């Protein structure tokens, strides 16, 4: 029941360095791994280390700009990626296999059976901006309405409706990345037309990177 | 046995990847084994021994410990900084020698200190400790010591400096007399958890389990034979 | 060693079995007598998770309805009673070369549904945004299946390219449909130069493309 607790998200700019941490909790490991996952792309091994020996191995694609190190006393391993590029925004997973060397003989492979929760690393030259929240007003039937959450950085933002009282039929879309480097997002909900003028709808947007909270009312235009 | 008494200064500067074998059963490198194990001469090709056995004084240069007929260096005190993983000595039974000080008091610093030594100085049983030892050096090479091996006699180009049981060539070249390590015969070496790491070309050897007497005391071990 | 996988997308009716193949550029079978191929699943929102190691042994918490078979260079993960829970991306990975791992591109497991036409909605830009100096015109395709859909913007009946972005919800847990937003981003000057703004939608469940549109003034 080893756990792998990782360091929190990181918003870096092009050119700088990030040092993600990973601490094995509740046991020992044969080998830590670093696997990353670019948005929409698959899983990529980057490097790994035997924490007993403190000797790492690196994938060729990152040879020379990554270093993996493993502090024994704290049972913490580090991974440092330098010369960061927008190409490097991804979730960074440390993962282990094994329970540690028995001290008497080699063990049989048993899989990369424990993964950490991941570390989100954003690489961008944009600055912290809260969202502008605009109404997507609805023009028997089934009516759509929503909020356009536009021009915010970094991510995430959270959208809710009527303070969490409206969850049925709500679609908050994955944010897209614009040419400005800011994110934009739209969240919509389908309601009974019968309710349009009568029922009050408030979308609740929250952007903690900037302490932005906005309660936009969406009324029939 | 205590993991802290293992010399563990491992250095993969050449990137041969030998460290994985310390942890995992399928990560021993038997590449290059079919051709090199062909270098080894079967005992048939050596000359016939004769006369009384004397212990050899040389240290012939082969550095190929994978052959059964490899005459090993005599065992001494080697610093922990030259060792990666457990050191196995053979009594014939496999035994792990732990890291220690120059006197033999156990030390528990992973061999990371300069005082940390592996005192392998061998005197053959029954009176002595063991017949020979094997271990991996810090950059991934198998190292072995023991003996001294035997002068069995013979005349010519071919002449056997026997480090094992060589009953064929001389009636008295027993393993008690000439045994210098893990090879019990030209066909068999002692099985132990890291044989494939240290001797990857014995991969296809079949495991017979063996009972074997050295000076009264019986030894109860598995041997890997071709 | 390169791990290629097939299919890339797998739509599966619930309760029906599923099967996904992995091939290895070299034999993964070793002297020891084991095939060193693992199967991992990444369910959306979650960390990769181990399913099956050494070809056939299934990991902690993994039900009997997952089975892995195969030897040498051809392997298969078979899933017997596919459930909405099983959705995600499935990866094979060879462990012959550890510490180095190499993953496959992944196979997306997906629940199959009866075709559903999208309900299409178009929203004009708000007055508040119009003050701002930008204009976003948004098209909503709600509750359709399969995922493939084409969104066509015509501004004064003229075809638009490179000024729209779209994002799709990942599959709905109850109805197994998707929803898609498409946002046309123009600037306030360009918004005011044109009058008809149309969204044309193409989809397997539409007998003919569906256009919703509006005029600025109204
Ligand atoms: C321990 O035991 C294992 C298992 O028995 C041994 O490994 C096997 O060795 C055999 C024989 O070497 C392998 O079977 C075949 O090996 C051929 C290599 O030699 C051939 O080619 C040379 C060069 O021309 C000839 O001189 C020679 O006479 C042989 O004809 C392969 O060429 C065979 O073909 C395979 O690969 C080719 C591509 O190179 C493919 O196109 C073919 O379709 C086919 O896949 C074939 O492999 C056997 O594969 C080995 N198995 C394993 C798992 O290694 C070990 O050698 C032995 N070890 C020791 C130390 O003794
Ligand atoms: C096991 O066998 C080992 C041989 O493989 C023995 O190790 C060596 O034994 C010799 C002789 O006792 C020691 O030599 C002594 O060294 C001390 C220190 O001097 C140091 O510097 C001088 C410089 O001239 C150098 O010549 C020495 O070698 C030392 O480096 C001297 O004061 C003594 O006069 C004498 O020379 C070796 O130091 C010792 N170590 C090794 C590995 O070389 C070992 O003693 C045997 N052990 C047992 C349990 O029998
Ligand atoms: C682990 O064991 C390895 C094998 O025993 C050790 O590697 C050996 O290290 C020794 C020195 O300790 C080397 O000996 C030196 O070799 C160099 C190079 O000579 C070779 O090439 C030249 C031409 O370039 C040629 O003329 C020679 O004949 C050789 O072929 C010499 O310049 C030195 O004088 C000295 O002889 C071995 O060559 C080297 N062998 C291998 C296979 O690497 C390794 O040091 C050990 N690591 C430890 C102690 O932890
Ligand atoms: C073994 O070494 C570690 C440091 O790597 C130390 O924390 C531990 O206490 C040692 N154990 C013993 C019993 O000496
Ligand atoms: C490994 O050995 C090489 C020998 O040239 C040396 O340069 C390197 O620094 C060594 N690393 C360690 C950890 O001893
Ligand atoms: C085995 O060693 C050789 C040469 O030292 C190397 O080229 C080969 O890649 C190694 N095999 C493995 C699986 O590490
Ligand atoms: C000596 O041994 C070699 C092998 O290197 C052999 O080729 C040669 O013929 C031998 N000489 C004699 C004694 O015939």
């Amino acid at each position: 029941q080893v756990q792998l607790v990782q360091s929190g998200a990181e918003v870096k700019k092009p050119g700088s360095s990030v040092k993600v941490s990973c601490r094995t909790s509740g046991g020992t490991v044969n080998t830590l791994h670093w696997v990353r996952q670019a948005p929409g792309q698959g899983l990529e091994w980057m490097g790994s280390i035997f924490p007993l020996l403190g000797v790492p191995t690196y994938a060729q694609k990152f040879q020379g700009r990554v270093t993996v190190t493993a502090d024994r006393s704290t049972s913490t391993a580090y991974m440092e990626l330098r010369s960061l590029r927008a190409d490097d925004t991804a979730v960074y997973y440390c993962a282990k296999d094994g329970v540690g060397w028995s001290g008497h003989g080699p063990s049989q492979w048993s899989g990369v059976d424990v993964w950490g929760p991941g570390t989100t690393v954003t690489v961008s030259s944009a600055s912290t901006k809260g969202p502008s929240v605009f109404p997507l007003a609805p023009s028997g039937g089934t009516a759509a309405l929503g909020c356009l959450v536009k021009d915010y950085f970094p991510e995430p933002v959270t959208v809710s409706w009527n303070s969490g009282a409206l969850t049925s039929g709500v679609h908050t879309f994955p944010a897209v990345l614009q040419s400005s480097g800011l994110y934009s997002l739209s969240s919509v909900v389908t309601v009974p037309s019968s309710s349009l003028g009568t029922q009050t709808y408030i979308c609740n947007v929250n952007h903690k990177p900037s302490n932005t909270k906005v309660d936009k009312r969406v009324e029939p235009k | 046995w205590h993991i802290n008494r293992t010399a563990l200064n491992c250095n993969d500067s050449l990137h041969t990847g030998f460290l994985a074998a310390l942890f995992y059963t399928h990560k021993f490198n038997a590449s290059g084994c079919p051709e090199r194990m062909a270098h080894c001469r079967p005992i048939d090709e050596f000359a016939q021994g004769w006369g009384p056995i004397t212990y050899a004084e040389g240290h012939g240069s082969d550095q190929r410990p994978y052959c059964w007929h490899y005459a090993p260096r005599q065992c001494g005190t080697i610093p922990a900084s030259q060792v990666c993983g457990p050191v196995y000595c053979f009594t014939p039974s496999p035994v792990v020698v732990g890291t220690t000080d120059r006197f033999g008091a156990p030390t528990y610093t992973w061999g990371e200190n300069e005082t940390d030594v592996l005192i392998l100085n061998n005197t053959r049983p029954p009176q002595g400790n063991w017949f020979g030892c094997t271990w991996m050096n810090s950059t991934g090479f198998t190292k072995t010591c023991g003996g001294p091996p035997c002068n069995i006699g013979g005349v010519g180009n071919n002449t056997l400096t026997c480090p094992t049981d060589c009953f064929r060539k001389h009636p008295e070249a027993t393993y008690t007399k000439c045994g210098s390590g893990p090879w019990l015969t030209p066909r068999c070496l002692v099985d132990y958890p890291y044989r494939l790491w240290h001797y990857p070309c014995t991969v296809n050897f079949t495991i017979f389990k063996v009972r074997m007497y050295v000076g009264g005391v019986e030894h109860r071990l598995n041997a890997a034979c071709n | 060693i390169v791990m290629t996988q097939s299919p890339l997308s797998l739509p599966v009716t619930p309760g029906e079995p599923a099967s996904i193949s992995c091939t290895s550029s070299q034999s993964l079978l070793h002297s020891t007598g084991y095939n060193y191929l693992d199967w991992y699943v990444q369910k959306p929102g979650q960390s990769p998770q181990l399913l099956i190691y050494l070809g056939s042994i299934r990991a902690s918490g993994v039900p009997d309805r997952f089975s892995g078979s195969g030897s040498g260079t051809d392997f298969t993960l078979r899933i017997s009673r596919v459930e909405a829970g099983d959705v995600g991306i499935y990866y094979c990975m060879q462990a012959l070369e550890i510490p180095r791992l190499t993953f496959g591109g992944g196979t997306k497991l997906e629940i199959k549904r009866t075709v559903a036409a999208p309900s299409v909605f178009i929203f004009p830009p708000s007055d508040e945004q119009l003050k701002s100096g930008t204009a976003s015109v948004v098209c909503l395709l709600n509750n359709f299946y399969p995922r493939e859909a084409k969104v066509q913007w015509k501004v004064d009946n003229a075809l638009q390219s490179g000024n729209s972005q779209e994002s799709v919800t990942e599959q709905d847990s109850k109805d197994s449909t998707y929803s898609l937003s498409s946002t046309l981003t123009l600037s306030k000057a360009d918004y005011e130069k044109h009058k008809v703004y149309a969204c044309e939608v193409t989809h397997q469940g539409l007998s003919s493309p569906v256009t919703k549109s509006f005029n600025r003034g109204e």
